[PDB]
């Protein structure tokens, strides 16, 4: 993942200027993590529904399962 | 703004059967969570940066940050990876 885009990212928020050079490393090694188990979630759904292509309202319904989603409910609502 | 879609893609091929298929809807999905995960974890690194009187957000603030909002499963993976990174 490119770093660069990384920062811009963090830097969309007005109150973040200054930004450690260590900062989007973990990030991306996160975001590789956090991509991961959403998308496994999201496919628990669509084999339930016996499809083969996973859909958005998989991920919306993988995030109402997890807690640790919970963040994501009003970004992709069932 | 977003991860590159052929990033997210790739990672998330990676977590479904191989013939398994993603709708472009969901890939662009998922760029817009990974936006949101990496801006949520960031205000919360910058308030803890901001408490303890620094000003350059470092990884001990996103560290505390994802343990503080859910994600402490993360901080073990993320230090060796950094450690790995900067070996």
């Amino acid at each position: 993942l490119p770093l660069a885009r990384i920062k811009k990212i963090m830097k969309l928020d007005e109150d973040v200027k200054m930004i450690s050079a260590e900062a989007p490393v973990l990030f991306a090694k996160a975001a590789q993590i956090f991509i991961t188990e959403l998308t496994l979630r999201a496919w628990i759904h669509t084999e339930d529904n016996k499809r083969r292509t996973l859909q958005r309202n998989d991920i919306a319904m993988a995030i109402t399962k997890f807690d640790q989603f919970d963040f994501l409910i009003d970004i992709v609502p069932r | 703004i977003y991860l590159p879609i052929a990033n997210v893609a790739r990672i998330m091929k990676n977590a479904i059967p191989q013939t398994g298929k993603i709708a472009k809807d969901a890939k662009e999905c998922v760029q817009e969570c990974v936006s949101e995960f990496i801006s949520f974890i960031t205000s919360e690194a910058s308030e803890r940066c901001h408490q303890e009187k620094r000003k350059t957000i470092n990884g001990e603030d996103i560290l505390f940050a994802m343990s503080t909002l859910g994600f402490d499963s993360y901080v073990e993976p993320l230090k060796l990876y950094l450690q790995k990174f900067r070996e």
